[PDB]
């Protein structure tokens, strides 16, 4: 009496069909309730969607599902994937026994949408310290979703992988990943070179 | 809502872990789940009322746990066990179900159990100002944040603008960075970002303050050694605009 669903992480582009494939073995009982939760980044557990009965549909947030009898499943599916829907999505099913309910979920399958950065300028930019001056930081901001920065070989310096940033008075949205460091001789212009950087990256002079 | 309590929990080896849930207001059915490190939910107990319908066999984790009249839920373990460092999450139902359709869900409780507390160290928080290069290029000014040197990874990140918190333009890594990759339990680096408007970074009248909340230790807790005792805290960078 079990469920499966796509192992992932499922990376997709921003307006990008998405299906998260659901199977399900009930052997209690020959209907059980569906459901898909879904948890948002640093946020509780809930409520995507719901089907208490079998061959019915059910809908939520653009996605929708079919209790579909014939082939067992419950998959979820959206048209325009949007980059809030980033979480991690776990389908459920629940069978009531015993007069108390009893709830199977799945492992879960992470789901993230990349924005499209529409007009982007990789730039790498060392800042300063507001009080001390112990080490320095950089910033590698604005460049494309496709570009992924690679953690840290030496020990003595710290890189973040990116982070999507939203300015919500215009639609700006723009990635950006930290790098810092105490190693003599570690420069801005080298933090990020064992990542592989958009050719035309702004490098200025601090 | 449901509510959880504590957040966060840091614990010595054998030392008990008391964890509180406030089901909504006329729901009876509250289960306990503990969610691993694999994104894997595991039953633990359910109390309708006051009564226990199942728990799980206690054969490899032992606890407590009661729902009593007027009083919130709570789940207890007693012989902290290194093997029972998880997210446990607390949810509530009317009774009804559908089966999970009424079933509402808390934020958790991540509770790590450690060997040695003299590993549990509070952040350092610096504040970074915007790159002149930044703002002469795209006129923006992004500020970061670098809280560096915490363990264990129980921290809460949050920006301050003019003494308001704020929300539009932050961003905050997912998750943490090993200082040490290469050690077990190595301490932890946390860096956000806060991407405001040129001429507002440029105005010296703007105060931008970083929050860093530490969880760890309790007053109601043995500390003999050298340095200040790790306890729950509140550490912060701040930095003003700069014309």
């Amino acid at each position: 009496d079990s469920v499966t669903q796509t192992e992932g992480p499922v990376t997709v582009s921003e307006s990008d069909s998405l299906i998260i494939n659901c199977t399900y073995s009930a052997t209690s009982i020959a209907y059980p309730n569906f459901f898909w939760y879904v948890r948002y980044p640093g946020e509780g557990l809930q409520l995507l969607l719901k089907v208490i009965t079998a061959g019915q549909k059910g809908s939520s947030r653009g996605f929708e599902a079919t209790y579909n009898k014939e082939t067992t499943s419950f998959h979820l599916q959206k048209a325009s994937v949007q980059e809030s829907d980033s979480a991690v999505y776990y389908c459920a099913l629940g069978i009531i026994t015993g007069n108390t309910g009893k709830l199977i979920f799945g492992l879960g399958t992470t789901l993230q949408v990349q924005p499209d950065i529409q007009n982007p300028d990789p730039a790498v930019y060392q800042l300063r310290d507001s009080k001390s001056s112990d080490k320095s930081v950089c910033l590698f901001t604005d460049f494309d979703s496709q570009t992924n920065v690679s953690q840290s070989k030496d020990s003595d310096v710290y890189i973040t992988d990116k982070c999507v940033l939203d300015m919500r008075s215009m639609d700006f949205k723009s990635n950006s990943a930290v790098a810092w460091s105490n190693k003599s001789d570690f420069a801005c212009a080298n933090a990020f070179n064992n990542s592989i950087i958009p050719e035309d990256t702004f490098f200025p002079s601090p | 809502k449901v509510i959880q309590t504590p957040r966060y929990l840091v614990k010595g080896q054998g030392q008990k872990a008391k964890m509180r849930c406030i089901p909504e207001k006329g729901h009876p059915v509250v289960f306990w789940y503990q969610q691993n490190k694999n994104n894997e939910f595991k039953f633990l107990i359910n109390f309708q009322n006051q009564e226990v319908l199942q728990q799980i066999d206690m054969t490899e984790k032992r606890f407590s746990a009661e729902c009593p009249s007027n009083s919130p839920c709570s789940l207890e373990i007693q012989s902290s066990e290194a093997g029972d460092s998880a997210l446990y999450l607390c949810a509530s139902s009317p009774g009804q179900g559908a089966a999970t359709g009424q079933l509402y869900f808390g934020e958790g409780s991540k509770l790590t159990v450690l060997e040695d507390l003299r590993n549990v160290f509070p952040p350092e928080v610096a504040v970074f100002e915007p790159s002149e290069a930044e703002i002469s290029h795209t006129q923006k000014a992004t500020l970061v944040c670098l809280a560096t040197g915490f363990y264990p990874d129980h921290v809460e990140l949050s920006w301050w603008v003019n003494g308001k918190e704020v929300h539009s333009g932050v961003c905050t890594d997912p998750q943490p960075l090993k200082e040490q990759p290469a050690l077990n339990d190595s301490r932890y680096a946390l860096s956000s970002r806060l991407r405001v408007s040129a001429t507002f970074w440029q105005n010296p009248r703007n105060h931008f303050r970083c929050q860093v909340q530490f969880y760890g230790l309790s007053e109601n807790d043995e500390w003999t050694q050298d340095r200040a005792k790790p306890v729950t805290q509140i550490v912060s960078a701040e930095a003003w605009g700069r014309a």
